[PDB]
């Protein structure tokens, strides 16, 4: 039951959901901080947002709200946090509850 | 900080590894756990003990993807659908199944420069060769031909994992890719990954660990001249700039001397 | 044209494949056997018949590494040295602790064009990316960089085989694949190669060699809007011959006052 998939993360894991979401015929949508600009995960699905102007570091991809910003403005069923952020994050889990974004993992 | 891992595990007896086993699926039974899980343990001898549970993937799942060919990914991908595990979807064989089918081995080449105590080296990658093959998986991280790499992220290049019917053979087989990568731009630690590779203490199996303080020969003399590199750029010099001595014209037109032998 | 191979059969019932084994076994150690070979059988029905040998490795020998873990080739040259099957060097299990664990498909990429008779098609490949990660295997051909394929061989550009548990799995694999690859300069056999993946009546399992012949719709191949490709054909013939009624100046886009939203 599941359309499309927003990966909250970078990486080679971003690259692994995309292959595996592929393979079961589900739309993939990334996200990319600024210095993420020309990550090859941002390249690998089939859509791409910046998550926010200002933000820097990893804070990027940490901040639970904007992502869900990016996940209900792209019409996206479920989350995959990967490993390494959010993926082990209550707050994150329980928010995409809320809004009718299925958290993948426990 | 996990620098190389093994699947299954080695030398570490029959009996063991299953009460281990059945100490995972007894945990997560009890509290119903649901998706992908690692029970983490820890052994001495005949004698385990308990650690902590990362409640999501792991890295280095493709070792156990190889090993017993479940994707692990995708079924995280259906459980959070809706997916019986053992429908038509997943195609899980019952728990009495399940195989191992010989031994994978994972290690992620990072910009790790070993002659400088594994600080994190960025910038563009401007030479990028990976490998392929018999029983080879590649997992592309941040690398490719193109682009560059910044110092905000965990550095990874490439996930890079091996599998054979036995450890040994997937031992060699892993470092032989090691090997045919061409990485250049930003220094790596794929030398330090080959010594590990190819130690004696590895393929035994019974490696503890402290493998890694109680081995200096790890860590070891030689950096590589940039050989055909050097070339290039010596060639590079001479076309643009000429050669300080002579007529700085295009490369004149030479009759083919056939050489004698 | 063997055109896609799959293992282990997917339509033999148990008690088939192991008397079509039993025989292939039957014939080569009646006469001593030795190295790599295959034995090829017709099937129709409850019977099999003896077709020919093939004494030596065939290209989708991969296959069968994939599912047995047993490094064909590798052991080949162990043989050729006098090393035994059962021991140390080889690492063989004994025939009943030979086992296939999945399936696996072999798919070759070639630059016979589907369109136009299957007639290999020549030249510089001036785009080249592959695959990787879950289930891939990836053996290089002639692709790669900048390669010219020329008429006088054989072209195969990848050998790419996929491995799971289930033969659907694999199938939804090799599409996956298939569809990652770019290969630019030439022609390629992937979308007819998707073509069959796709296919209900290949997925059944149950199909015979007269599958291709009597399915006429594998032929059906539409080419997609490749809007990167045509924009950079377009950019570069603007850059290079410019625009009509327009004089040739140094590109504007010249207020960084950007736009008000
Ligand atoms: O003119 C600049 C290009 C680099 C020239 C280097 C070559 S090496 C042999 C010859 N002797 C020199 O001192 N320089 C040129
Ligand atoms: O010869 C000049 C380069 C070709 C530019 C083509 C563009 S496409 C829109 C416009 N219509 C034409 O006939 N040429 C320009």
């Amino acid at each position: 039951q599941i359309k499309k998939l927003l990966v909250a993360n970078r990486g080679e894991i971003a690259i692994r959901i995309f292959r595996a979401a592929a393979e079961l015929d589900i739309s993939t949508v990334a996200i990319y901080s600024n210095e993420d600009k020309s990550s090859l995960h941002r390249y690998k699905a089939d859509e791409s947002y910046l998550v926010g102007s200002d933000l820097g570091p990893a804070e990027s991809y940490l901040n639970i709200e904007r992502i869900i910003d990016v996940a209900k403005q792209a019409n996206v069923d479920a989350i995959h946090p990967g490993y390494g952020f959010l993926s082990e994050n209550e707050q994150f889990a329980r928010r995409c509850a809320e809004e009718g974004i299925k958290f993948i993992g426990p | 900080q996990k620098v190389v891992e093994v699947a299954p595990s080695v030398g570490l007896s029959p009996t063991l590894r299953q009460r281990i086993c059945d100490a995972a699926i007894q945990l997560m039974e009890n509290i119903k756990y649901v998706n992908a899980g690692t029970v983490e343990f820890l052994v001495s001898g005949d004698e385990f003990f308990f650690i902590e549970v990362n409640p999501r993937v792991q890295v280095e799942h493709t070792i156990t993807e190889m090993v017993t060919g479940i994707d692990i990914v995708k079924t995280q991908i259906l459980v959070a659908a809706g997916a019986d595990l053992f429908g038509e979807e997943i195609n899980m064989p019952q728990q009495k199944d399940i195989t191992t089918l010989g031994y994978a081995i994972q290690c992620r080449i990072t910009t790790e420069d070993p002659l400088n105590d594994f600080m994190p080296d960025t910038g563009t990658i401007i030479a990028y060769r990976s490998s392929g093959g018999a029983g080879v998986r590649l997992d592309a991280g941040d690398g490719f031909q193109g682009a560059e790499i910044s110092p905000y992220y965990d550095s990874l290049l490439v996930k890079l994992s091996t599998h054979a019917i036995s450890f040994k053979q997937a031992e060699e087989k892993m470092v032989r890719s090691l090997r045919e990568m061409r990485i250049r731009g930003v220094k790596t630690n794929i030398p330090f990954l080959i010594n590990v590779m190819k130690n004696k203490k590895f393929t035994s199996g019974d490696y503890t660990t402290k493998f890694i303080e109680e081995t200096p020969e790890l860590f070891d003399i030689q950096p590589s001249l940039d050989r055909g590199t050097k070339t290039l750029e010596y060639i590079g010099n001479v076309t643009i700039n000429g050669f300080p001595n002579v007529e700085k014209r295009p490369k004149p037109d030479y009759e083919l001397a056939s050489i004698p032998t």
